[PDB]
Parts: structure tokens; C-alpha cells; sequence
């Protein structure tokens, strides 16, 4: 649940996000700071060294891809758990992925805001990206409630 | 952890310079906005903008965190009252330790925002999960 | 989703429960192996030490009435959520307990039902068991979802 | 840990005596059972009931308990081959080794009904925890 004041600073702080770079960087950083998760995308090639991982194109391209639905959650966040229905599936049933990883991912897209932002990025803002960010990994996680 | 983690963070820590009790507050009013559960283990505290107690206590919780970086090959001994305080007499949940290392992430990001390349939010996420585990160590 | 047979198990194994001891044993035990959570029931008293812990009237009291609500719970398998909306709303609000507790809690609960049980808990009993202390879990947190 | 809780689990540990194999056989049988997503870790394993490779392994992750068991003080060191295999090659997800320790613990509790008393409970969920966060120190 946000506030207004809280929807309108979300979709201001969104609308200047580069969206082919910000989800590879995150997918990128997640790699790096959480190496556990890189045993899921064993297919992506080189993954040994951070220079490695925010080098790869696979990376890029799957970060992108995850930009993507990030923004589409934003534009339903009243209809998060049936907007992210068939990515729950497929993250559950076939990738077993933990539901712990969604906040690790969702805290690393934090970090990346802020990282960019700076200054603009503020502690109301963080919440709100919080918010956000928690209610995408919960409609996420839904198949396995 | 390792070597180049440890220079990464003394490096990083470093160009963090005198702000360290503003970065602390930062962080700590982060927190509090973001999590209010955590606001619970204030509840004598001025939790306001610009409180002068949440000043004092960031300035409070950076200056640990200085030490844990000068200690960070003695961490347990170096942390070893704190450690006692957070889980006898305040006995704090192990997830605001998370919470709260988050949030100085965060804060990092926003104002170090070249130093902060994946190598180094890698070697400080280290840092202050170790700081979190020694100072959950006590359970 | 519990399989019918699993269903069976399950209220097969609660019909010997005992009703006036396991709910106090799983928060004594709760309160003695985290003891973080002792932060919640400051007013129960002495709690210093596990056998302190373990024969506090006012643990037992609320042992069995977490007990009651886990058979409530139990008594409507397909309607968790509706049945812990008003418990979920005062640990969520009022009390502001971290979900990852209920977890643990019933974990707990799982461990004392094996201790009683034995070899009549068996690897699929505990699997069926698991399923429903998940769901409980996942109701008691639904305010924070 | 502390040295009651060292002295609690060697004597539940001995209590277990020669059923090490058994009873790991059967904590990770109660794993793969009761959480299916760390079937995943073992893709060239035939992981129904009975089978001798989940024996096998049981005896093996039983016997490096045991090990760790009676080194209690120097755990790191004596666990830290295995800490390597679980960070570097196998990449286990951190909170499946909570799952195990359950599941371990269940076993304990379903085997051994007079010694799991809530001490001996406390102690040996310490001491899985320890063995935990030393096979994911890499991390
Ligand atoms: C937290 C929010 C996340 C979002 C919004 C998200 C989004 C997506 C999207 C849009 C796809 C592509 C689905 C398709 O092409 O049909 C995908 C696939 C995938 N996801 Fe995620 N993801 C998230 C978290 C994670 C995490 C944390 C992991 C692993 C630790 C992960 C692992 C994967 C993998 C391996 C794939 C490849 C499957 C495929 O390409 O079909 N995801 N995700
Ligand atoms: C890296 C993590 C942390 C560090 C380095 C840290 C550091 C400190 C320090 C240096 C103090 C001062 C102790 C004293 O003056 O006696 C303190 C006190 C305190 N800390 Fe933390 N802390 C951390 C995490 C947390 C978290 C996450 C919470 C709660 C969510 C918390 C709750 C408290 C409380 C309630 C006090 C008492 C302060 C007062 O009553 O004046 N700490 N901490
Ligand atoms: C996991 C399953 C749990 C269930 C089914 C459950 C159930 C209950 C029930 C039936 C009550 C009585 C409410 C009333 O009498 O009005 C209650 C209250 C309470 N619960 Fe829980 N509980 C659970 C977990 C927890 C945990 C993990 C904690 C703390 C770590 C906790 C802390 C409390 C406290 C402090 C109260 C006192 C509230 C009052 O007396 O009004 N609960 N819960
Ligand atoms: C209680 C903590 C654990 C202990 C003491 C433990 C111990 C061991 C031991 C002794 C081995 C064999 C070493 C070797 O011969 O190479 C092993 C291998 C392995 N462990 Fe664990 N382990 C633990 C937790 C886990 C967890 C939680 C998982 C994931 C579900 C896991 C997955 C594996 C896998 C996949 C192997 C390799 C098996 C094979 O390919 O044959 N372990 N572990």
C-alpha cells in the first residue's frame, strides 16, 4: 500500500532509469555479491570474476528482461500477485529459486538506485522502493504460499 | 573474507572520512523509515527528522564500525561488549542486523557513488555481514 | 495442498496430542533455543534459565492457547488465511513480530511432535506436518504481504 | 558455544553411538521429503527410499558431524575442505543447511526421546548452527 505522494515519487525516480543498463548492473552485482546465485545461470558463460559477470551479454540481456517485468509490476502495483502469476511458476516449479533471492535481488536494485540517483534518491524515496520492491518478491513468491 | 576485501573496505571506510557520525544517522533514519518494526528497540528516542539522539546514535553506531575496520582481523574480541549488549540486554532480532547493514549499504551507494563498483559493495556486503555475525554470535 | 492421505496422517497423529502440555513444551522450547524472542513476553516472568522457562505457568497458558489456534488452524486446512486474519493483524501491528519467528515456531512444534511421537512420526509425517506448519506460517504473516 | 553446550552435544552425540549412518541416512531422506527444492543439489542420485546412495552419503555427512563433533574448538579448521566443496563447486543456497539442520534435529529428537530435553535441544541447535556457518564461511 502506498500513498500518493509515495506512487507519484516512485514513477518520477523511474522515469529517468536507464532501462537497458539498470537490470543488467543489478543482475550483475547480484551475481557478484551473492555467488550462490550463479548456479542458476550456468548457461551465461564466464561468471568467475566480477569484470566477468558485468561483462557478459547474457547478463545484460536477462538483466533487461528482469528491468522489464521490475517496470511492468510498477505499472500494475495494484495487481502485483496476478501480474506476476506465470514468473512465479516458472520460478518455482522449473528454476526451485528460494524466495529469500527475490529480496536479495530486489535490495540489490535498491542499492543500484541509490548508486545512480544519489543526492535525489532520499529516505522516503528508499521506502517506497522498499515497498515496492517487497510486494514484487511477494506476488513472486506467491506459488510457494 | 578476504585480503582484497579487507583493503577494499579500509579503502572505501576511508574516503568515507569525517562524515562517518552523518553517514551513521543517515543510515539509522533510513531505517527507521523503511522498517518501522525496528523503531520498537527506540522507543525513548526522538525518532524525528533531524533528531539530535539519532545523531548521537549514528555517530555512536560509526564509530564501532571504524573499529570493526582498524579490527577486522580481531572482530570477536574487538566487538565482544557490543556483541553482550545487542543479544543479552537488548536482544535483537538477527534480522535488523540485515536491515541495518542494508541500509549503510544504501547510504554508501548515495554518496560514494564512484567508489561503489561491484567489487567494492561485494567486499563491504562482507564487512558488515561479519560485524552482524559477531555481533549475533552471542546466541 | 495436502494429498487426503497426508490429511489422514495428519489428524491421525493430533488425535493423540496432548493439549495441556506440547503447546507450552514448543514455547518454552521456542523461548529457551532463540532467545531473541524473550523480548515478546517480558511480563511472563522468569526466564533466565531453561528449566525457569519450562515451568512458567503463564508459558503454559500461552502455549496452550497457540496450541488451540494450531488446531483451529488445523480444523480448516483450505481456509488458513481466513481463519489467522485477526491473530496475523495483532503479531503484524500490535506485537511486531518478525514472520521469520512463525517459521521457527513451528519448526519448534515439529521438533516436540517428533519427540512424542517417535518412530510413529515418520519421514512423510513430517513432510505432511511441514506442509501445514508452512501454511499456518504464511496466514499468520499475511499483514506483512 | 559454551562449554555446557560442547559437553550436551558430545554426550547426545555418543548417545547416537554407532547409528551415525542411520540417522543421517534418515535426516536426509526427512529433507528430500519434506523440502523437495534441495532434491536439486543431486541430480545423479536415485534418491527413493532404501536407496544406498543416500546411504552412503548419510554415513559421510554423519561421519563429518562427528568429526566436527570431537573438534568442537578448532571447527573452522576442521571443516574447511567441506566448506570449500559446499561455497565453490557444489554453490548450495545458504538456507538449505537450515533445512538440514531441521531435519537433523527432527531426527535426533524422533530417535532419542530422553535426551532431548530443552538444554540438549539448545545445544545441539548451536552446535548445527556453528557447523552451518563454517560451511558457509566462503560466502
Ligand atoms: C526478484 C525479482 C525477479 C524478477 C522480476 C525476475 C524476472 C524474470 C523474468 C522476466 C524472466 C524471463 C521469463 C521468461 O523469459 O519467460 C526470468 C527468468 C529467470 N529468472 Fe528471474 N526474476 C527475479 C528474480 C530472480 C532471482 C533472484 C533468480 C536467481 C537467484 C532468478 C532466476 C532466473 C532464471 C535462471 C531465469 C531464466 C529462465 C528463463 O530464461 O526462462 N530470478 N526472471
Ligand atoms: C552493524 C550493526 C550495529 C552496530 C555497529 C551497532 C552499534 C551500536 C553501538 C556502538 C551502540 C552504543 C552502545 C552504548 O552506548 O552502550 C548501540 C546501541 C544500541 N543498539 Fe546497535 N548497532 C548495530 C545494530 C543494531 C540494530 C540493527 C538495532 C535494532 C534494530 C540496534 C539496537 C540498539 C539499541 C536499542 C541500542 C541502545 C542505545 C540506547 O539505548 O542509547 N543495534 N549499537
Ligand atoms: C507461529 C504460530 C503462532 C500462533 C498460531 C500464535 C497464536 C497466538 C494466540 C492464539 C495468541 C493469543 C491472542 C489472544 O489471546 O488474544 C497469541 C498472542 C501472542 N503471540 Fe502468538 N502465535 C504464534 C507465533 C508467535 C511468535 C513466534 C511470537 C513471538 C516471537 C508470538 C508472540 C505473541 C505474543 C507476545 C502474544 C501476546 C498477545 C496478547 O497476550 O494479547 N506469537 N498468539
Ligand atoms: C549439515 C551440514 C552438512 C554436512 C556436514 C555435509 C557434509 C558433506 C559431506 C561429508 C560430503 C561428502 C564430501 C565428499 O566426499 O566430497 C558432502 C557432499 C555433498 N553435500 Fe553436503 N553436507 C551438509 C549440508 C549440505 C546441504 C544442505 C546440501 C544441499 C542440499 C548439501 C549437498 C551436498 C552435495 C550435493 C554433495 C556432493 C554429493 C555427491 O555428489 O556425491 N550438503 N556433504
Amino acid at each position: 500500500h502506498l500513498t500518493p505522494e509515495e506512487k507519484s515519487a516512485v514513477t518520477a525516480l523511474w522515469g529517468k532509469v536507464n532501462v537497458d543498463e539498470v537490470g543488467g548492473e543489478a543482475l550483475g552485482r547480484l551475481l557478484v555479491v551473492y555467488p550462490w546465485t550463479q548456479r542458476f545461470f550456468e548457461s551465461f558463460g564466464d561468471l568467475s570474476t566480477p569484470d566477468a559477470v558485468m561483462g557478459n551479454p547474457k547478463v545484460k540481456a536477462h538483466g533487461k528482461k528482469v528491468l522489464g517485468a521490475f517496470s511492468d509490476g510498477l505499472a500494475h502495483l495494484d495487481n502485483l500477485k496476478g501480474t506476476f502469476a506465470t514468473l512465479s511458476e516458472l520460478h518455482c516449479d522449473k528454476l526451485h529459486v528460494d524466495p529469500e533471492n527475490f529480496r536479495l535481488l530486489g535490495n540489490v536494485l535498491v542499492c543500484v538506485l541509490a548508486h545512480h540517483f544519489g543526492k535525489e534518491f532520499t529516505p522516503p524515496v528508499q521506502a517506497a522502493y522498499q515497498k515496492v520492491v517487497a510486494g514484487v518478491a511477494n506476488a513472486l513468491a506467491h506459488k510457494y504460499h | 573474507l578476504s585480503p582484497a576485501d579487507k583493503t577494499n573496505v579500509k579503502a572505501a571506510w576511508g574516503k568515507v572520512g569525517a562524515h562517518a557520525g552523518e553517514y551513521g544517522a543517515e543510515a539509522l533514519e533510513r531505517m527507521f523509515l523503511s522498517f518501522p518494526t525496528t523503531k520498537t528497540y527506540f522507543p525513548h528516542f526522538d525518532l524525528s527528522h533531524g533528531s539530535a539522539q539519532v545523531k548521537g546514535h549514528g555517530k555512536k553506531v560509526a564509530d564501532a564500525l571504524t573499529n570493526a575496520v582498524a579490527h577486522v582481523d580481531d572482530m570477536p574480541n574487538a566487538l565482544s561488549a557490543l556483541s553482550d549488549l545487542h543479544a543479552h540486554k537488548l536482544r535483537v532480532d538477527p534480522v535488523n542486523f540485515k536491515l541495518l547493514s542494508h541500509c549503510l549499504l544504501v547510504t554508501l551507494a548515495a554518496h560514494l557513488p564512484a567508489e561503489f563498483t561491484p567489487a567494492v559493495h561485494a567486499s563491504l556486503d562482507k564487512f558488515l555481514a561479519s560485524v552482524s555475525t559477531v555481533l549475533t554470535s552471542k546466541y
